[PDB]
């Protein structure tokens, strides 16, 4: 669980990094598909799929809503994802072993455009915060 | 694990620039505080409670750089990687007994320290390659536990 | 893998006793509703919505039959498993799209329905040398994945 | 996280199978050791680690108090079992991986002693349950 001090760790590092959220979505996104394509199935109904998609960069602005989402909802993740966790279990039916995936694919991404922020202390409660957004996002799912 | 000749060209152009001595550190120092019950393996390194100590120790920057060029076997015969790392997985595994999901943490720590130094170069396509390389790495050092 | 003679006695005796026709239908139905996630593969099979459902489907019961049938040909060479399963890997990656972390999710409840079928005779060693031959199945057919 | 379906199913199987606790802890922990040998170190302080120990089965009883312990506390998990998390980060070190091995242990041993009471109904709730247990026993390690 969050302690106090991850939930302000947390809160600060999007603070810094949450200018650059659709960025990093196109990102997370985009490694996503080509370093793990077994996701890109999901995906597959879109128009493009393929490196450098409008339709990968428009999904990313989204998918970090949903980050900044659960930032706002750090103290209750699984009431505050509830909706999105049963849009992924029952409308899009997302095994939920691939979140995991895309939260590593997250980290990846911060690391690489905010090097300075992404401290080891950083890295540790986000990481713990992740997992909790795994969590609530697995909620609906059994 | 098969290789393209395009996988190969990305893990020698990594290596090749690597500089071990501020990777290596890094990434080490960084699997201790993320996943901090790593630490037990290293209680006689010295001080060590806190991250200000862990990333400063010379004994934890000393052993993540013999870490990393522990990967150096592996990248010069990657289609030996499962025998290349016999005794060293027999070393974590019976003398030091380091749990084996172990290997995959610290794993994807030298990829987050990696993508950090390498920013926008550090590319999907080289992020795929450089995590299938750590992947069979890890596979082989998990090859002799029981 | 390899094998002992003891874990290769263990294996040939639990699949010479095997009720197929009762272990499978019970092992697929119960990961149908231990990790239901797993039923959007089978919304052809018929009705399913709940557990009384799923557990009675002659479907389901007919295709638990055939995954179990599906590791005979691993227990009859336990040397080749590796390539034993290419094709039907091929298939649950690139045809079926099936996630590859399902494979051991149905594995455990394989072994779950063998140790209520066995009882006391499901001693540790031989849920140990089943669980080996699970895992190297379960490793073989996430082998084509990429 | 578990639902009051769940917690439901837990209370009654336990209602049920609990009078055999010290038995399905030490059958549990047997075959931990067994199946899977890195679990081995955490116990060779005891004079006997072997099939048969009359250690492992005093052991056997503490774990499975442990469990009926969770079911008493299993609406607030974090809290109920925060000194037992404290014991296995801080005092013994056990690596947090563990926790799913000796579960799946757990799981096996009640289908070989309760095959019907341990129906495909009552394990879905069991694991939810069980995996509980194990972020729970996890909230001191990081
Ligand atoms: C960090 C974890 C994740 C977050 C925060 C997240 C967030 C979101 C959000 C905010 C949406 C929009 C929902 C709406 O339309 O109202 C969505 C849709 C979607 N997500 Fe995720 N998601 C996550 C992980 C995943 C994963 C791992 C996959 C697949 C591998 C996935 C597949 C999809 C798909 C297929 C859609 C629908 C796309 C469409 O409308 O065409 N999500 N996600
Ligand atoms: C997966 C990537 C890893 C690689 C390539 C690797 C490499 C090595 C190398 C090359 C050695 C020195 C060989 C020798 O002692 O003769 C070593 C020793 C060591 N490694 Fe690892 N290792 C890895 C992961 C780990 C992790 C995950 C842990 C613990 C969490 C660990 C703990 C140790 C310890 C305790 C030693 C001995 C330290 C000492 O001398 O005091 N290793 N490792
Ligand atoms: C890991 C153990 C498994 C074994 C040994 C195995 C075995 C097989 C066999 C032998 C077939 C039939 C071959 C053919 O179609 O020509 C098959 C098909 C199938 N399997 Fe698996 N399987 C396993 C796991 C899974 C799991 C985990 C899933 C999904 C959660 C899955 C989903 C399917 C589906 C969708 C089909 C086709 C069903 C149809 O014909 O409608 N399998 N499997
Ligand atoms: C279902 C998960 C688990 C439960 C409920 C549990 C419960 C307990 C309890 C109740 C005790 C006694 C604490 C005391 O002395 O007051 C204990 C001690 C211990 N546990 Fe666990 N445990 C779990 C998992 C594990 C795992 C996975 C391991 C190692 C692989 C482990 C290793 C130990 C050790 C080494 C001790 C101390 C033994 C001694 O006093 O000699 N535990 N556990």
């Amino acid at each position: 669980s969050l302690s106090d001090k991850d939930k302000a760790a947390v809160r600060a590092l999007w603070s810094k990094i949450g200018k650059s959220s659709d960025a990093i979505g196109n990102d997370a996104l985009s490694r996503m598909i080509v370093v793990y394509p077994q996701t890109k199935i999901y995906f597959s109904h879109w128009p493009d799929v393929t490196p450098g998609s409008p339709n990968i960069k428009a999904h990313g602005k989204k998918v970090m809503g949903g980050i900044a989402l659960a930032v706002s909802k750090i103290d209750d993740l699984k009431t505050g994802l509830m909706e999105l966790s049963e849009q992924h279990a029952y409308k899009l039916r997302v095994d939920p072993s691939n979140f995991k995936i895309l939260n590593h694919c997250i980290l990846v991404v911060i690391s690489t455009m905010f090097p300075k922020e992404f401290t080891p202390e950083a890295h540790v409660s986000l990481d713990k915060f992740l997992s909790g957004v795994a969590l609530a996002l697995a909620e609906r799912y059994r | 694990v098969e290789w393209t000749d395009k996988e190969r060209s990305i893990i020698s152009d990594i290596f090749s620039h690597m500089d071990y001595d501020d990777i290596g550190p890094k990434a080490l120092s960084r699997c201790l505080v993320v996943y901090p019950w790593t630490q037990r393996y290293f209680s006689g390194f010295g001080n060590l409670y806190n991250a200000e100590g862990i990333m400063s120790n010379a004994n934890v920057a000393a052993h993540g750089i013999k870490v990393l060029h522990g990967l150096d076997r592996g990248m010069k015969n990657m289609d030996n990687i499962a025998d290349a790392y016999t005794d060293l997985s027999t070393l974590h595994s019976e003398k030091l007994h380091v749990d084996p999901d172990n290997f995959k943490l610290l794993s994807d720590c030298i990829t987050i320290v990696l993508a950090a130094k390498m920013g926008h170069a550090f590319t999907a396509e080289t992020q795929g390659a450089f995590q299938k390389f750590l992947a069979a790495v890890v596979s082989a050092l998990g090859k002799q536990y029981h």
